[PDB]
RNA sequence: GCGGGGUGGAGCAGCCUGGUAGCUCGUCGGGCUCAUAACCCGAAGGUCGUCGGUUCAAAUCCGGCCCCCGCAACCA
RNA sequence: AACCCGAUGCAAACUGCGAAUACCGGAGAAUGUUAUCACGGGAGACACACGGCGGGUGCUAACGUCCGUC
RNA sequence: GUAACGGAGGAGCACGAAGGUUGGCUAAUCCUGGUCGGACAUCAGGAGGUUAGUGCAAUGGCAUAAGCCAGCUUGACUGCGAGCGUGACGGCGCGAGCAGGUGCGAAAGCAGGUCAUAGUGAUCCGGUGGUUCUGAAUGGAAGGGCCAUCGCUCAACGGAUAA
RNA sequence: UGCCUGGCGGCCGUAGCGCGGUGGUCCCACCUGACCCCAUGCCGAACUCAGAAGUGAAACGCCGUAGCGCCGAUGGUAGUGUGGGGUCUCCCCAUGCGAGAGUAGGGAACUGCCAGGCA
């Protein structure tokens, strides 16, 4: 169970930001698409997301499933933020290496201007 | 004479005999002996009244024994002084309560039961009753 | 490749009808092929195990992982992770190739072949099989072999039961008796 | 594939006495000439009392 | 078995930490770099007798 | 051949529930993580929980494996 | 009570410091002799008191259980 | 006869359960010659005994012995 | 917290990685198939679920692993320390956080040795290195102080004496 | 507003298993390739990247189903604080507290935020 790994990979940090009470970045990564999600320090609620799922971020890119939709994402993330004020931000990888796509929307959030 | 094979540990606490017994039904035959009394049965009383029982029955029907004597009794040699530590084990007692199902029998006829129990109960240092085994 | 072409192009399609799959991803596949060496011998000397790498090396085309005790063994007179064995995974183009190569060419060398046994699937749908002498490879060199080294092939599939098993490897007409 | 730590793996002729010619890659580099293969392998093609021989040994 | 060791400050202010090494199984010299209070700062510090 | 024993280590909780304590005051000494370190409360290195602000004791049952948590509520 | 033992048929090693049973004699086969002994050549024979425990592994280390030695077993 | 399954017991150094009490903390009332705490002057004492309750040891022997608590 | 010549076992170390961090990984045992290969080596699959592992006793812990592997490393840092635990005392222990400088990480972070609890010895005397201290008329020096460190199976282990 | 799916939580078995059925528009999964970025103590298995021909087979989700796990009274029983008593190695009485096991029974979780598809 590949999911089930990556869920422990994730944990140890996951554990870490709560305990920090930082706001987390989540990404979610399929072979198809790419999520970012801001969540509260509680958990429970989203302050801010984007995705590939999304049609105004999906129109403009040719395929959702790669580095340059990765970086749509996290352009658009970080914008949302922003507007919202969130500014300062942890990433949470979720068991995905930080790497390829999962690196890609990071770096362009970090160029949008949340900080991490 | 039963004694169990091999145990954790050579010494036990002498401990106390409080409180009323658990397995107080004939569980595996028609009738069964059962303890009144509060006492230790050693092994070599509980053998005596196996064979006195099994002797009564003539080797007919069949016997369990419920009760295993698992707790090791110390004794100090005589002329020894108190302290120096604990004695040695010289032999293996079960704890009895009140109610305890000591043996029971099937495959003989009830008359003979009474008679094979009596001769058993002879044997051993507690009061004891002849019992018959309930639906509930 | 020729195989694996062989595969999609005809043992899907028998296979399909046999069994009556609903989907063609019911139909079983050859995930792996795994060559093993046993080198016990390894712990008298070091070449020897270097020696049987070489060999497997030359068979697969692919340079072999040498495997270590897992424990202390005192009958074999081994320590825990102490190198008494080489294996070589085979997957994809490779593994299809060296299946080819196998029923082809390394099965017919076989000194006295009579076919090989079909009851040597694991209950699981997995073949294993073992090879009495490296010779039998034909990237093997005969006249520069120093000691007779077998191996221990076996088949991973997908396939759930053993019927479906023989059926893939029978497909393929992997010699059987 | 890592590089530099696998055997060199080329496509090579391999040729039969039957007549069956295969191209494989393989780690031999030279071609290759088979006595035996699959196609003409008697296994695969197929090709692999006492009363009976007493009266035509002593038939009277 | 374990014997004690100074390490000596490669800076030349004489600073040293001691620890203990397995000369027998690890003849080499231990070579760390530690924390030079005298000059504040992180420099190479180098075994020698106790 | 008996006769010996370790000096007593005087573990245990310190602190109960509900009881205010100052950051640093330690809450429950313990061999391993029998109790774990909840909110506004720190592990040392001997598995001592100590509180890591000013406020009351808390303890908690929590998360899958139903552990034993301490926690700080600040005041 | 405290120590030391128990290993081819006999007497002794090996234990300490696990893996890796020796020596002398005796026994057996062949030879020398008229024959026996002596002598010469070749060979076999303890899985280590008896269990358990530890160990990947026990003659070896640990703990009984048995046996056999030594010392102690006292002062009113 | 392993294992496994059904039924039955046993444990100071067993626990997939678990009290009463005790203890720690908080709040409130009544009662109590501050009964509390700190600092300073002066000590004595550090052979305990029996009884009850919970135990180790001993033979659930001792007007025995060793702890806990009254 | 708690005694007995009560019941059972261990320690007087080890480790420059077996420490730090980042990334990854998950056990025992059994069954089936498989060259040599056997009860037991290595290989494949299944069952199982830690019945394994933890440098070393036992107990409590440990999957976010504290278990296992790899890369880079020296935080096995120096000065301090709110607060607290445990002691008749000498002492011993836990500790956020602050300053300086450092390693690992993209980052959040984590790191003041090791899963924790044994692995130890006061004071005196003396040794070695350092030092904005002292320096018996004065300048030095000697000697002393201060900082770092070394020498006791002082094991009858709060150590009567060097004997 | 409902249905379906994905992500992050609460909660931590009434929530987990087994067994049977069911789903691919989207989503998800498998999947297709790999010169690459990156990776294998060997292996594109994994990690990773570039994709979308195929399939829901597996996985996963959903639905149904007590063979189990799990939850679980009432009453009684055990124990026990205080006071009292006896035939005192153990009990009894008054009063207060009151299990464990077992029984009846329950039970195939519930729920918040955000996003997407559909109606
Ligand atoms: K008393
Ligand atoms: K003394
Ligand atoms: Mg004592
Ligand atoms: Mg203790
Ligand atoms: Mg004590
Ligand atoms: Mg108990
Ligand atoms: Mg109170
Ligand atoms: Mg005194
Ligand atoms: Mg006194
Ligand atoms: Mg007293
Ligand atoms: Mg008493
Ligand atoms: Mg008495
Ligand atoms: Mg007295
Ligand atoms: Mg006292
Ligand atoms: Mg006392
Ligand atoms: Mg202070
Ligand atoms: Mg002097
Ligand atoms: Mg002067
Ligand atoms: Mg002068
Ligand atoms: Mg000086
Ligand atoms: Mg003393
Ligand atoms: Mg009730
Ligand atoms: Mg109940
Ligand atoms: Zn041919």
């Amino acid at each position: 169970d590949k999911k089930s790994a990556r869920i422990r990979r994730a944990t140890r940090a996951r554990r870490k930001l709560q305990e920090l009470g930082a706001t987390r970045l989540v990404v979610h990564r399929t072979p198809r698409h790419i999520y970012a999600q801001v969540i509260a320090p509680n958990g429970s609620e989203v302050l801010v997301a984007a995705s590939t799922v999304e049609k105004a971020i999906a129109e403009q890119l040719k395929y959702t499933g790669n580095k340059d939709a990765a970086a749509a994402v996290g352009k658009a993330v970080a914008e949302r933020a922003l507007e919202k004020g969130i500014k300062d931000v942890s990433f949470d990888r979720s068991g995905f290496q930080y790497h390829g796509r999962v690196q890609a929307l990071a770096d362009a959030a970090r160029e949008a201007g949340l900080q991490f | 004479m039963l004694q169990p094979k091999r145990t954790k540990f050579r010494k036990m606490h002498k401990g106390r005999n409080r409180g009323l017994a658990q397995g107080t039904d004939v569980s595996f035959g028609s009738f069964g002996l059962k303890a009144v009394g509060r006492g230790r049965l050693t092994a070599r009383q509980i053998e005596a009244a196996r064979r006195a029982m099994t002797r009564a029955v003539k080797r007919q029907g069949k016997i369990w024994i419920r009760v295993f004597p698992d707790k090791p009794i110390t004794e100090k040699p005589l002329a020894v002084r108190m302290g120096k530590g604990k004695g040695n084990v010289e032999y293996w007692v079960a704890l009895i309560q009140p109610g305890k199902v000591l043996y029971e029998m099937d495959g003989v006829p009830e008359e003979l039961a009474r008679e094979a129990f009596k001769l058993a109960a002879a044997k051993l240092p507690i009061k004891t009753t002849f019992v018959t085994k309930t639906v509930m | 490749a020729k195989l694996h072409d062989y595969y999609k192009d005809e043992v899907v399609k028998k296979l399909m009808t046999e069994f009556n799959y609903n989907s063609v991803m019911q139909v079983p596949r050859v995930e792996k092929i795994t060559l093993n060496m046993g080198v016990g011998e390894a712990i008298a000397d070091k070449k020897l195990l270097d020696n049987a790498a070489a060999d497997l090396a030359a068979i697969s085309g692919q340079k072999p992982l040498i495997t270590k005790a897992r424990k202390s063994v005192a009958g074999f007179k081994i320590r825990q992770g102490y190198p008494i064995g080489c294996k070589v995974t085979l997957r994809g183009e490779r593994m299809w190739e060296f299946f080819e190569r196998l029923i082809t060419i390394a099965v017919p060398r076989i000194r006295d072949f009579r076919g090989l046994s079909a009851k040597s699937f694991d209950g699981r749908g997995n073949y294993s099989m073992g090879v009495r002498e490296q010779i039998i490879f034909p990237e093997i060199d005969y006249d520069k072999v120093d000691r007779v080294r077998g191996l221990d092939i076996t088949i991973t599939t997908t396939a759930k039961s053993d019927e479906e098993g023989r059926a893939l490897l029978a497909a393929f007409d992997f010699p059987f008796r | 594939m890592k590089k530099d730590i696998h055997p060199k793996y080329e496509e090579i002729t391999a040729s039969c006495s039957c007549g069956n010619v295969m191209k494989i890659r393989s780690t031999v580099g030279h071609d290759l000439n088979l006595d035996v293969c699959s196609k003409c392998h008697p296994f695969f093609t197929g090709k692999q009392g006492r009363v009976d021989r007493f009266n035509k040994r002593f038939n009277i | 078995i374990r014997e004690k060791i100074k390490l000596v400050s490669s800076a030349g202010t004489g600073h040293f930490y001691t620890t203990t090494k397995n000369k027998r199984t690890k003849p080499e010299k231990l070579e760390l770099k530690k924390f030079d209070p005298v000059v504040r700062q992180h420099v190479i510090y180098k075994e020698a007798k106790i | 051949r008996n006769g010996r024993d370790s000096e007593a280590k005087r573990l245990g909780v310190k602190r109960f529930g509900g009881e205010s304590v100052l950051a640093g005051s330690i809450i429950v000494r313990q061999r391993g993580t029998k109790f774990h370190a909840g909110a506004n409360v720190g592990c040392g290195r001997d598995h001592t929980l100590f509180a890591k602000a000013d406020g009351k004791v808390k303890f908690e049952v929590k998360g899958p494996k139903n552990r034993k948590f301490i926690s700080i509520e600040a005041e």
